[PDB]
Parts: C-alpha cells; sequence; structure tokens
C-alpha cells in the first residue's frame, strides 16, 4: 500500500496472507469468506506470462496477521489449502476480467478477536454503496513504493471513480466486472494498492446494517500511486454467482 | 449471520481511526 | 527475511 497507515490491531480481521512455502515470501492478499473459504485474485494463483501457476500444496495462508514477518505466536492461524477454484472465464490473456478465485482450506480455521470473516454484497448492497464518490478501505502488506516492505498491515481509504474517467486513464479494456477507485490529481489526497497487496480486499461498511462488505478485490494497475492512473478491482458482486456455484457444490 | 462484524470494533461499540471517513462519503 | 514458521505446517 502506497500513502496508507498502519492498520489497527483487529481492523481486518478478514485478512489473510498467501504465503509461498519454498522460498519463504508473501505472494497475495486475500480474505477469509466463511470458517473454511478465502477469497483473491485468480492472477495470484494462475498468469502464464510469467509462468505463475500455483497448485494446492505450494501455498499457506495465514490468517489474524498483524506483523508481515513475525511468526504471530497464539494470534495467527497457518491454514493448508484443500482446493483451489478459479473462474472457468478468468481472462489472463488480455485484460484481467473476471479476476476471481476461491480456495477451501483443509480444515476450518476459528474466529476469534483478530480472525473473523467479511461479508459478500448482494444486488441491493451493491447499488447502494457503489458509486462515484463512496470509499471504500485497500488492506495489506505489499510494497509501500513502485520502486519498501512495511514492518505492519498497511490501510488506505479510496474513492470509487466515475466509470468514463477510469476508462480515459488506460489502453486497457474496462469490463462490467471491474471497478476503479482512487483519488485524481486535482484531489491531492494520495494512495493505492501496490506489489504484494493484490488478491485483498476492497471493503465497504454498510451505515444501514454497520457490516463490512467485500466489494472488490485488488486486481490491477499501472504502477503505483502514479498521477492519473487508478487501480482496478474486481467487481464482486458481479462475480457472486460463480461465487455460490462454487461453495454450494464443494462447501461442506 | 456475524459476518462483517468485528470483534474489537462493531462488537464493542468501538470505532477505528478512519471509518468515519467512509460514512461522510457515502452522502447521497 | 520471514521468521520461520512451525515445522508441522511445512
Ligand atoms: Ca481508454
Ligand atoms: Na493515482
Amino acid at each position: 500500500i502506497v500513502e496508507g497507515s498502519d492498520a489497527e490491531i483487529g481492523m481486518s480481521p478478514w485478512q489473510v496472507m498467501l504465503f509461498r512455502k519454498s522460498p519463504q515470501e508473501l505472494l497475495c492478499g486475500a480474505s477469509l469468506i466463511s470458517d473454511r473459504w478465502v477469497l483473491t485474485a485468480a492472477h495470484c494463483l494462475l498468469y502464464p506470462p510469467w509462468d505463475k501457476n500455483f497448485t494446492e500444496n505450494d501455498l499457506l495462508v495465514r490468517i489474524g496477521k498483524h506483523s508481515r514477518t513475525r511468526y504471530e505466536r497464539n494470534i495467527e492461524k497457518i491454514s493448508m489449502l484443500e482446493k483451489i477454484y478459479i473462474h472457468p472465464r478468468y481472462n489472463w490473456r488480455e485484460n484481467l476480467d473476471r479476476d476471481i478465485a476461491l480456495m477451501k482450506l483443509k480444515k476450518p480455521v476459528a474466529f476469534s478477536d483478530y480472525i473473523h470473516p467479511v461479508c459478500l454484497p448482494d444486488r441491493e448492497t451493491a447499488a447502494s454503496l457503489l458509486q462515484a464518490g463512496y470509499k471504500g478501505r485497500v488492506t495489506g502488506w505489499g510494497n509501500l513504493k513502485e520502486t519498501g516492505q512495511p514492518s505492519v498491515l498497511q490501510v488506505v481509504n479510496l474513492p470509487i471513480v466515475e466509470r468514463p474517467v477510469c476508462k480515459d486513464s488506460t489502453r486497457i479494456r474496462i469490463t462490467d466486472n471491474m471497478f476503479c477507485a482512487g483519488y485524481k490529481p486535482d484531489e491531492g489526497k494520495r494512495g493505492d494498492a501496490c506489489e504484494g497487496d493484490s488478491g485483498g480486499p476492497f471493503v465497504m461498511k454498510s451505515p444501514f446494517n454497520n457490516r463490512w462488505y467485500q466489494m472488490g478485490i485488488v486486481s490491477w494497475g499501472e504502477g503505483c500511486d502514479r498521477d492519473g492512473k487508478y487501480g482496478f478491482y474486481t467487481h464482486v458482486f458481479r462475480l457472486k454467482k460463480w461465487i455460490q456455484k462454487v461453495i454450494d457444490q464443494f462447501g461442506e | 449471520a456475524d459476518c462483517g462484524l468485528r470483534p474489537l470494533f462493531e462488537k464493542k461499540s468501538l470505532e477505528d481511526k478512519t471509518e468515519r471517513e467512509l460514512l461522510e462519503s457515502y452522502i447521497d | 527475511d520471514f521468521e520461520e514458521i512451525p515445522e508441522e505446517y511445512l
């Protein structure tokens, strides 16, 4: 996260780290959506232009963390993956359309003060909150600058941008399965996701029922925190029929 | 049933340092 | 740079 700040303890208890087993390293973010299911970006798991294709046994998920590098004894939990599910229409060749994946854990994780799932939006949630100017929150342990790494989880709040402005910022074809967020040059405030933040959540707190909803997944951007560029996020509600199909077919 | 309600915040009626910024943006 | 985690997890 560029131009963010340190998270408070327990501020994002659905935050998940994806951790490469060997070499031991941060791969991406993710989010806890139930005791057995973790949501991330497909490009964190499958991206052929970089010879990335992870299988279940290549990875671990770390839940409940605050420190980036510490083993947080008696706080974090480390879970093994049973199975990865990537959206069958994930478009890695062109623009990362449908950049979404699910990971089923081998065993359920116990909730705690530090480990708790986020809600997924329904149609009305999305209609009420996904509006230009409304702010959401992005969290992660990715880099602090485009060209180091944080001691603790970072957080930044960012406004959703008008679709024609998002489209006019890039040569990439923007689909209805994406939205963008970030400040405009003239707004003077700053912030963005950066390398290592991908797969993490973009959340909003409903003012109607006081709950946090994951509206987006950190998907892609053109550099980090560049003036006139925006971050792009997978539109979770637009892909919920797939989410539910997978959990309904394979959950226990 | 309890999704999205944080043990150290909503389920103690404590606010985090910047959630009000989000609320203030949900104007209309 | 990352602190080593318990062996049981690997
Ligand atoms: Ca364009
Ligand atoms: Na920008």
